């Protein structure tokens, strides 16, 4: 019985002397303890590991297992290899594709690796000092906290110091009136919600898009117990007006991107209608 | 060493099978099943500290990625202030 | 905790078998399926251990990194 399984890796030490020699449920049981082996072996020792993944792939739960075993047994970039060779060796192939993918997301850091994230999300689709003001600062981050929770915005109090904010910030915003041909002389993907900077952010444009985008957002949203004043309704339709026309006032092409504004969002109400 | 350990116990409890496929005295039978119940004890013994020292290892893993994430944000906050000071001299 | 699991199916054939061949083919294919599973909890380990040496080496490149944004922005 290890003259079995030793005669197996000697048949494998090149594929079609492996087929021959290899010549049953127990057969294929010392067959996968052998290429487990093989694969320690060769991680004790990356591009040969992807040899032996093709040739147990010609041969063929086995490779799911051994595909989890070197994704276990490798720190980072190798596993970026690894599952660029899994993208393009796809074959239309369940389980442990979703257990290497989960582990995969609970080991990487999302800092240096978001990319590697959204590929592992596509994946897993494709299966299935300075003085400061720190009154503006607090009441603007407190908004960005009633934006990342709606649920919130059906109360009285909390409603009433998100008007009393909202009210605030769009006014500096009206009051603020940037007013910019400099943009003709690694990306920032969360927000960096910082004391010190704070002004820098108001001098740009991109800054107040994505503000006045959230509480667009937040307004589609809200129009789809939870019942609403017809006050706020009145408020509601007020500051849209007045939200659209301060994305009308961005310098580069504030018509066409409101326009864009407009038809996205009424396509998203079409698409909340479904489901 | 605790994986040549392993190992060896389990060279032990091999021979001790075999000893039971060869046989097959009660006397016998009984002293390879205790020794055998000693080799599974020592093996679940050597089970249990390698997933303590896996979980302890993952841990200390994981408490310095969380480092090396907020240092990275500081550095992300520096980075942003400079690209916007380039800008603006440009721009004037 | 699938070894545990493994362990008590071993201890459970070992007391069936001792009380054929099949099964002690059996106990050899889980006696080898344990050596493989420890022999990859310590490649786990050093992997961990290899993560930890590159987050320290990245540590004082972003450290490196920042000592030249702050004279950036002092020339800017």
């Amino acid at each position: 019985l290890p003259e079995a399984r030793t005669r197996f890796t000697k048949s494998t030490r090149n594929i079609k002397p492996l087929l021959s020699t290899f010549s049953e449920n127990e057969k294929k049981c010392t067959l996968d303890q052998a290429f487990r082996g093989i694969l320690e072996e060769e991680i004790i020792n990356e591009n040969v590991l992807a040899i032996i993944s093709l040739a147990i792939g010609g041969v063929t739960s086995t490779p799911f297992v051994l595909l989890g075993d070197v994704l276990d047994c490798l720190p980072l970039d190798q596993c970026d290899t690894i599952f660029t060779f899994v993208e393009k060796n796809v074959a239309t192939w369940k389980n442990y594709l979703l257990r290497m993918c989960n582990d995969l997301l609970r080991r990487l850091s999302k800092s240096q690796n978001t990319v590697f994230c959204g590929r592992i999300q596509l994946f897993l689709a494709r299966l299935f000092s300075i003085p400061i003001d720190y009154n503006l600062y607090r009441k603007f981050w407190s908004l960005q906290d009633y934006f990342r929770n709606p649920v919130q915005c059906y109360e009285k109090i909390s409603w009433k110091t998100f008007l009393k904010y909202s009210e605030e910030v769009l006014a500096v915003f009206k009051s603020y009136k940037l007013d910019d041909k400099m943009e003709e002389l690694v990306y920032f993907a969360k927000f960096l919600t910082s004391e010190k900077l704070m002004d820098l952010q108001l001098s740009d444009s991109n800054f107040r898009r994505h503000i006045l985008l959230q509480y667009l957002i937040l307004f589609q949203y809200l129009k789809g117990n939870y019942v609403l004043t017809d006050e706020q309704s009145l408020w509601i339709e007020d500051t849209t007006k007045s939200v659209y026309q301060l994305l009308s006032e961005n310098p580069p092409d504030g018509e066409r991107f409101s326009k864009m504004v407009e038809h996205i969002l009424n396509t998203e109400e079409n698409w909340n209608s479904w489901k | 060493r605790d994986y040549e350990l392993y190992k060896y116990t389990c060279q032990e409890l091999q021979r001790l099978m075999a000893e039971i496929q060869d046989l097959k005295v009660a006397i016998e039978i009984e002293e390879r099943r205790i020794q055998s119940c000693v080799h599974f004890m020592t093996l679940k013994k050597l089970n249990r500290l390698a997933h303590i020292r896996l979980k302890k290892g993952r841990d200390q893993t994981h408490e310095a990625k969380q480092k090396v994430d907020a240092y990275h944000l500081q550095l992300q906050n520096l980075l942003y202030e400079v690209m916007h000071l380039q800008k603006e001299i440009t721009k004037c | 905790a699938g070894d545990d699991r493994r362990i008590n199916l071993l201890v459970k054939s070992f007391i069936k078998w001792c009380n054929g061949y099949s099964q002690y083919q059996r106990m050899l294919s889980t006696l080898s399926q344990c050596e493989f599973s420890m022999g990859k909890t310590l490649l786990v380990y050093d992997m961990n251990l290899r993560e930890m040496e590159n987050y320290e080496k990245i540590y004082k490149e972003i450290e490196c990194s920042i000592a030249g944004a702050h004279e950036k922005i002092a020339e800017c």
